[PDB]
Order: structure tokens, then C-alpha cells, then sequence
């Protein structure tokens, strides 16, 4: 439950301004894509690939998420 | 004749059903699961009580279709989260934790 | 005033504009398919909404239209027909809610029993198709 707590506290923070697994990035992409105005560690970095040419890119909030998210 | 409708007429039909009609017609029948599982339908569904989200609705439906449509979207995130508070409206946090939530299932299930 | 002939080869006459609320009329009056009952139903609803046309008066047509709603299945199903066929969007949107509330029941058995519906439903698929929709159930 913290892994998960982790990810999505720091990609709303990352969002309103380590590579294991490569768990956390996957959900930016939509916070950068769907965005006002427009947007081992190889295998891991070629579904990143995938993933982003897949959707055509190349607080209170942060406490509801979390509050949510448990 | 509703036992030998179209397509056409079904979709029309399902237009005016919520998310429990049509999850539940979605099992009467072929016809009628095909016609269900249309992306148009499930979209109205998941943007009916949101009702505050703007980015766009290309955007949305193109990104959501692409990581794997709107039926994804509702079932496995949007039907939990509505579960304690019915009456509540989806704002702005609420998307921002389903398709993320989506995103990395979409990623879990590449490989 | 404009004169259409039905199936049963009646001349229903009608006036101009409100025949104007179909649009493949309008485009276009021999009218093979929409048969004599179901073209007065139609006359009737462009009738009484042109009279609208031309709030209290707003529940006073919806409640018109929830009494003129009051057919059978046979008739409902001819009236989706006829209002896809002409192009009418008021009365194909009436017909789609009033079925929209009728297929609003139960568990699939009822909604395949009220309908006639006879599935084939292979039981590898009937079950899946339960499952993945289990929210639901």
C-alpha cells in the first residue's frame, strides 16, 4: 500500500510543477497528455517507448487522491 | 419485433439506460452484447456524472480508446469509487486517479 | 398542404409545414412501408406538435405525449420504425425512452422473457460474460 501511496503522491506533485520497474511513470503520461494546452532498465525504457507513442506524446488534491487511492 | 432488432434500433434503445441497464442488457443476448459493448454508450455512461472535467472530448475518448476504452475505465475504478458516495459528481481528482490507474494497468499488461 | 398516401392507399392530407417535420418527406409519395395506422400516429404527433409551435403548457404536451405514448409492444415497434424511416427526431427519441423504461427490469431472465428474446448463448460464453460483469450481479 505504500508503493502505490508513493507513486501517486509524487506524480502530483511532479504533475502541479530510481528506475525499479519502472512502476510509477506509466501514470504521468496521461497527467501530461490530457493537459491544457497539450503534452533490465532497457526493456523497461522500450515500454515507456511503447507506451508513449501509444497516446502520441514523445494539498487538498494530493491528500484526496491518496485518501481515495486507501 | 423487438425480439429481431438491428443494430441500429438497439443502440438507440441503450442510449437511455445508466451503467447498471447497461452492464445488465449487455448478457441478454449476442446482439445485444455487441451492441453494448459500444464505446459511444460507455462514454455518455462515464461522462454523465462528471459534469466538470474539460481538456477537449477528442482528447479524452482518444487517449481513453487507446489505453483501453471507457468500459475499463467504469467498471474497475469509477463503480468502486461511485459505490460510497451515489449521489456525489466525479470533479477533477477523481480522473486524475482513474487514469492513472489505467495507465499502469495498461503498462502491468503489456508484458 | 400537402397529400400523402399510405399502404392502404388513403390520401391523408396534411399542411405543408407540418409535414415539414420529416425530413425525408421534406427531401422528397407512394410510402410503401409506414403503414395507415401508424402514418395517422405520426399525422397526429406533427399535428399536435406544430399546435405547440405555434412550462404549463410544456407539462401539458408531455403529459399528451405520455398518454399518446400508451400502445402496445406491435405498435411501439412500428412507430421506432416509421420515426427512423421519416427522419422524425422527437418521436423516435419518446419511443426510445418509453423502451428504455421497460427494458429498466430485472435479472436477464425477465428481460429475455417480456421481449421474447430467445438467446444461444454457448455456455463458456454465458459464463464469461456473467463474470466479466459481476460488478453488476
Amino acid at each position: 500500500p505504500y508503493l502505490k501511496f508513493a507513486h501517486f503522491t509524487a506524480n502530483q506533485a511532479i504533475l502541479e510543477a530510481s528506475m525499479n520497474q519502472g512502476l510509477q511513470w506509466p501514470a504521468l503520461m496521461q497527467a501530461l497528455a490530457l493537459r491544457e494546452g497539450g503534452p533490465h532498465l532497457h526493456e523497461v525504457g522500450c515500454k515507456l517507448a511503447q507506451l508513449a507513442e501509444a497516446i502520441h506524446v514523445e494539498g487538498s488534491n494530493a491528500f484526496k487522491q491518496a485518501s481515495m487511492l486507501l | 419485433g423487438f425480439s429481431n432488432l438491428d443494430e441500429n434500433l438497439v443502440y438507440e434503445v441503450l442510449k437511455h439506460v445508466d451503467a447498471k441497464t447497461l452492464a445488465m442488457s449487455s448478457c441478454v443476448s449476442k446482439i445485444w452484447h455487441k451492441t453494448a459493448q459500444d464505446e459511444r454508450l460507455w462514454e455518455l455512461i462515464c461522462t454523465r456524472h462528471w459534469t466538470n472535467i474539460g481538456c477537449g472530448q477528442n482528447q479524452l475518448r482518444s487517449v481513453v480508446l487507446a489505453l483501453g476504452g471507457f468500459r475499463r475505465l467504469h467498471s474497475l475504478y469509477l463503480w468502486p469509487l461511485s459505490k460510497p458516495n451515489p449521489r456525489a459528481r466525479f470533479g477533477k481528482d477523481e480522473l486524475k486517479l482513474t487514469l492513472s490507474l489505467l495507465s499502469i494497468r495498461y503498462y502491468e499488461k503489456m508484458s | 398542404k400537402i397529400t400523402l398516401k399510405s399502404s392502404d392507399g388513403e390520401n391523408f392530407e396534411i399542411d405543408e409545414a407540418v409535414a415539414l417535420e420529416s425530413q425525408t418527406i421534406k427531401h422528397m409519395i407512394p410510402l410503401p412501408n409506414v403503414t395507415s395506422k401508424i402514418l395517422s400516429k405520426v399525422i397526429e404527433y406533427c399535428k399536435r406538435h406544430v399546435e405547440a409551435a405555434e412550462g404549463s403548457s410544456d407539462e401539458d404536451l408531455k403529459t399528451w405525449d405520455s398518454e399518446f405514448i400508451k400502445v402496445d409492444q406491435g405498435t411501439l415497434f412500428d412507430l421506432i420504425l416509421a420515426a427512423n424511416y421519416l427522419n422524425i427526431k422527437g418521436l423516435l427519441d419518446l419511443t426510445c425512452q418509453t423502451v428504455a423504461d421497460m427494458i429498466k427490469g430485472k435479472t436477464p431472465e425477465e428481460i429475455r422473457k417480456t421481449f421474447n428474446i430467445k438467446n444461444d448463448f454457448t455456455p463458456e460464453e454465458e459464463e464469461e460474460v456473467r463474470r466479466e460483469n459481476q460488478w453488476a450481479f
